[PDB]
């Protein structure tokens, strides 16, 4: 049902941040060592980044950005501006300090219900401005207002941010 | 609780630094958008105990028919405006300047000179011009002032409006202006640059007879329990950090000293506007000049 | 040839403007610096054949004593120059706006209290304060007619003068005080603002009983075989793109209507600094106010 | 002598420029092919690069600057300001285009005569900016003026630019 959807999507992203924080605070002891402009180090870089990429379900793109480089693994050059905002982390690597930005565009679960039951989802921050949009009547940036809306919906509050998952019908 | 704002600004311009006010002071603002006019009508008739707390926007020194809707007030910062357009209303602080201007299509336009609103009456521009209804919108009203301010003959607001379509919304002249239903109109500068900065063919003219400047104004309405924010939301939005961001991020006009305009691209400053001085500045108030040209 | 300019100008501020005027078109400029007034009787004394083509800084429009030295000329562009700001002299156009300032050494500073003329008057900064000659560079003569116009007192002059420390060229002023030898001087923003921006402990500070905002002029040179490029040159200098360039890469402050000004640190727009208005302007002429100060 | 050391320099700079215009044919019909976010494409470009710099006598360092990639071989960061700007290119490399900066820090004749002769070296302009120095007490982008010049000298056209190398005894 919608209410166990947003159960285990709330933990799926606990699970999901979960691993971002041990990934940090693994490779910090890493970084420090690691030059971004030797290409057997930059290897090393990508080689972790996409292993926990792919120790989620949820489909994520990284953004390592700095001093002229700019690593992802968003190869089709889809728009940040529609995806989700996860986390955000400065990194010290040696050379200089680079910008880490974690995105989700969806999850294998939320595209599920979407295509089989048209369950929408939605993530806000206590000022309702809206973080995350799989249906195209909302948009990211924009305000949702529950008010102006009827629909079926459950929510949850995320544990790693003042922010709410809504998946509703209708 | 939240912090409801009456406003007829665009929400491209102001829900981006209400949003930052918002996550500055852990507030929720709502924002009830709408024609000037309108929104004060509908803010009379509104019951004490469910007014808003704050009126943004609409040149508000010079078109609220009913002061005691209001709360008297005027920020600290006054002393770091523009002399000239300080306001000497109680009620109201000043807080951008906005040229109001007229937008050409610029595919329709062809060999059709338009540098005024003279030019506006050529008989091939008839029917082809739109404009928003002066009695519900500063931009109507503010445009028939400027009209009347040319050679002071009621004579050519009703030649204008006899050769022009009339409107409901302001945010509807630019629109169907920009994409092509109509060879010009009148308009402000910040819609303008809006339409203009998506690509659209829009060219922005300030009319060479004179060019109306309009203040907005802020003003705090007259509730039951106002919102405890309601004066910083005042202070914050004439402070010199948030003007100085409109300026660079939207190109606005800042009401302070302290903040230096930005440059070009069809935003002309302020110099080299054709302004209507304090001089052929019409002196009759709002509602006599209503009744004066309807 | 060669076309020669005399400047007051650092070279820091024009060398490399001019450097591209020699690259459109085609022309080896060579540039003699010196103090506004050495220049002017330098050439004065100077044999027609051997002068230079074209004068540019210094307030040329009010320290000319020779104009007979000079060919009358003004641009085409003079249409779009600030207002209040075009030359009403037939040799002279306008170039740029610079202001007087009162630069303070912050290290030095303390609590000190500096402001203005007045403040550099406290017996505590007596033989710590430096300027430059009024008799020989713009920038001590206008701030001798700043520190007179006060109150219009002669003896305001004198005890400056007798407060603080005479030096030879403008430019030795504010390298002293960034260096630390003296408290505070009498410089203008641009020569400030270069110092600064290298790291030193300079403070600038617009006089508030009134400052004193010079119009940069120039001036085309009376000779034999007048170079066929300067009055290219003169357009070039006015031109709306080249001050679009003294604005976004030096701070400076354009003449023209059409060029806005720009957001710099410390650097004040010219709507919020404390400018003398042309009425407490002092009239008497530079000779004339030379001999009454001596 | 002067003379001799002017046309040597003179000669040695021509084929120097010559050289590099042979690079940027012989590879317009290879860079189109390369791509610079792949690091074997990197690999190839910095080789065919090296393999230049070290083809002539004179000492050079390349910067090849575009879309989040800084490529050179001044490994410790000479500042390019003090160093002969020599040519400039705009090449196209598949996924975009990249900017080639060719720098003269010095050559072996020059730094012999200035340590044996006392001979010094400038290369200016058309309108006498200085464009190369390496005596103290001329800064390349100021003016150099044969009014104040009180040396012995030859000067000599280079055949690649509207400039004038200048040899001088102190
Ligand atoms: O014309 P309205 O529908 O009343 O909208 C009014 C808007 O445009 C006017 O020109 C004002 O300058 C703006 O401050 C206001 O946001
Ligand atoms: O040494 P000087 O004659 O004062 O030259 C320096 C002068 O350059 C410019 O023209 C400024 O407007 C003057 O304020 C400044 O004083």
């Amino acid at each position: 049902t919608i209410h166990q959807h947003v159960d285990e999507s709330q933990s799926s992203l606990h699970h999901t941040e979960k691993q971002i924080q041990t990934f940090i605070t693994q490779h910090n002891n890493s970084f420090q060592e690691l030059d971004l402009t030797n290409h057997h180090d930059v290897t090393a870089t990508k080689r972790e980044l996409l292993k926990l990429i792919h120790q989620q379900p949820a489909t994520l793109y990284y953004e390592l950005s700095g001093p002229n480089q700019f690593i992802t693994n968003n190869y089709e050059h889809l728009n940040t501006k529609n995806m989700y905002l996860f986390s955000t982390h400065q990194l010290k690597f040696k050379n200089s300090t680079y910008m880490l930005k974690i995105y989700m565009a969806n999850t294998p679960r939320l595209s599920e219900i979407k295509k089989d039951n048209r369950q929408f989802a939605l993530i806000v921050d206590q000022y309702d401005n809206i973080l995350y949009a799989n249906d195209d009547r909302f948009t990211i940036g924009e305000k949702y207002r529950p008010q102006q809306f009827g629909f079926m919906n459950e929510s949850v509050k995320l544990n790693h941010a003042d922010h709410r998952l809504i998946i509703y019908k209708d | 609780n939240v912090l409801t704002v009456y406003s007829p600004y665009q929400s491209n311009l102001i829900r981006p630094i209400l949003n930052e006010f918002e996550k500055q002071e852990h507030v929720k603002i709502e924002i009830k958008h709408g024609s000037t006019q309108v929104l004060l009508s509908n803010l009379h008739n509104e019951d004490f105990s469910e007014r808003g707390d704050v009126f943004m926007g609409g040149v508000l020194s010079e078109t609220i028919d009913h002061p005691e809707d209001f709360v008297p007030y005027q920020d600290t910062s006054v002393t770091q405006q523009l002399e000239d357009y300080r306001s000497n209303n109680k009620y109201v602080t000043s807080f951008l300047l906005m040229p109001t201007v007229i937008v050409v299509n610029s595919d329709l336009q062809g060999d059709i000179k338009i540098r005024g609103y003279q030019d506006l009456l050529q008989p091939i521009l008839k029917g082809k011009i739109a404009y928003s209804n002066p009695n519900t919108t500063t931009t109507g009203y503010q445009h028939m002032r400027a009209i009347y301010s040319m050679h002071h003959r009621v004579s050519d607001v009703h030649q204008f409006q006899n050769h022009a379509m009339q409107l409901s919304k302001t945010s509807k002249v630019i629109e169907d202006v920009a994409k092509g239903k109509y060879y010009a109109g009148l308009s402000y500068e910040q819609d303008a640059r809006t339409w203009k900065n998506k690509g659209y063919p829009v060219s922005i003219v300030y009319p060479i007879e004179g060019t109306m400047l309009n203040v907005d104004g802020i003003a705090l309405v007259k509730n039951a329990h106002p919102h405890p924010k309601r004066k910083k939301l005042v202070q914050y939005l004439t402070s010199r950090s948030v003007q100085q961001r409109l300026v660079a991020e939207f190109d606005a006009k800042s009401i302070r000293k302290d903040v230096s305009e930005q440059s070009d691209q069809s935003i002309e400053n302020l110099k080299n506007i054709p302004l209507i001085p304090k001089s052929k500045l019409p002196d009759i108030p709002h509602h006599k000049f209503l009744e004066m040209i309807q």
